């Protein structure tokens, strides 16, 4: 996270750390949507151009972590994957369009004060909360800065970010933005910064329903041009836009 | 349900240090 | 930088 702060213990019970067995390394973020399914971006898994194609056995999902590095025993739980499902129409070729992926747990994960799922948005909530100016919150153990001169943070990081208008998003970049993406961050005019960085991808972009006090995942951290650059915005999978899909595999495959 | 109601906060009726900000933003 | 995780996970 660029310009964030140390999160609070228990602050993001849905926070999933997608771990790599050899080498032992942070790979991405993800979120716990149920006792069996984790939610992530496809790009953490499949990026042909980067020779990136991870399989059910390359990864380890550690939930309930706080510390970036320490094996937090009796607190965190390392779990094994059944299957990975990538959106059939994910577009790594052109705009990373449909950057979504479901990961299935080998066994149900026991909820604790540290392990708790976030909700998926419905039409009405998605409707009333997904509006510009409206601040979401991003969490992850990614980089503090785009490149670090002088995988960085001690603990899970936090940053709250303003949802930006389409046309603003579209002006920002040269990439073909789609209905399935959304952008966030402070305009170069608002003297305020922060963003998701490298190692923050696939993690959750959540906002709180002033109606029910529930926290909802509105987006998955996607692509961007560097981290925290003036005039550019961070891009996000439109979680509610792809719900028909989630809903579908989740019941095809249980 | 219980989805999104955090046992260390929303459950003991406690607020986290930066949540205010949000709620305020849904102005 | 990561601390080693219990072996049965690997
Ligand atoms: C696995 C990949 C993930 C991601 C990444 O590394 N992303 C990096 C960069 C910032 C990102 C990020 C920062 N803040 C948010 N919200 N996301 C997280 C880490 N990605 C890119 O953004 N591009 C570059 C990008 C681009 C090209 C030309 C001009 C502007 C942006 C691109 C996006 C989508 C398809 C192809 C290229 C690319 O080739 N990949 C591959």
């Amino acid at each position: 996270i660029v310009e964030g702060s140390d999160a609070e213990i228990g602050m993001s019970p849905w926070q999933v750390m997608l771990f790599r067995k050899s080498p032992q390394e942070l790979l991405c973020g993800a979120s716990l949507i149920s006792d069996r399914w984790v939610l992530t971006a496809a790009h953490c898994l499949l990026y042909p151009p980067w020779d990136k194609n991870f399989t059910e056995n390359d990864l380890l999902v550690r939930i309930g972590k706080h510390s970036r590095t320490r094996y937090e025993r009796n607190i965190e739980k390392i779990s094994m994957l059944e299957k990975i499902y990538i959106h059939p129409r994910y577009n790594w070729r052109e705009n990373l369009d449909r950057d979504i992926a479901l990961m299935k747990l080998k066994k149900p994960v026991a909820f604790s004060d540290y392990i708790h799922p976030v909700c998926l948005p419905d039409r009405e909530t998605a409707a009333s909360l997904l509006q510009a100016g409206y601040k979401g919150r991003v969490t992850g153990w990614g980089n503090l800065k785009e490149t670090w001169t002088a995988g960085q943070p001690s603990v899970l990081q936090v940053v709250n970010l303003p949802i930006v208008e389409r046309p603003v998003c579209k002006d920002s970049t040269r990439i073909r933005i789609t209905d399935n993406m959304f952008c966030a961050g402070y305009k170069p005019d608002e003297g305020k910064r922060g963003d998701a960085c490298e190692g923050d991808s696939g993690g959750p972009f959540v906002m709180k329903s002033p109606f029910n006090n529930r926290w909802y995942q509105m987006g998955i951290v996607s692509w961007g041009e560097g981290c925290d650059r003036d005039g550019k915005y961070g891009f996000y999978t439109h979680v509610f836009r792809l719900k028909k899909w989630i809903q579908k595999v989740i019941d095809q495959f249980g | 349900a219980d989805c999104g109601l955090r046992p260390l906060f929303e459950k003991k009726s406690l607020e986290d240090k930066t949540e205010r900000e949000l709620l305020e933003s849904y102005i | 930088d990561f601390e080693g995780i219990p072996g049965e996970y690997l």
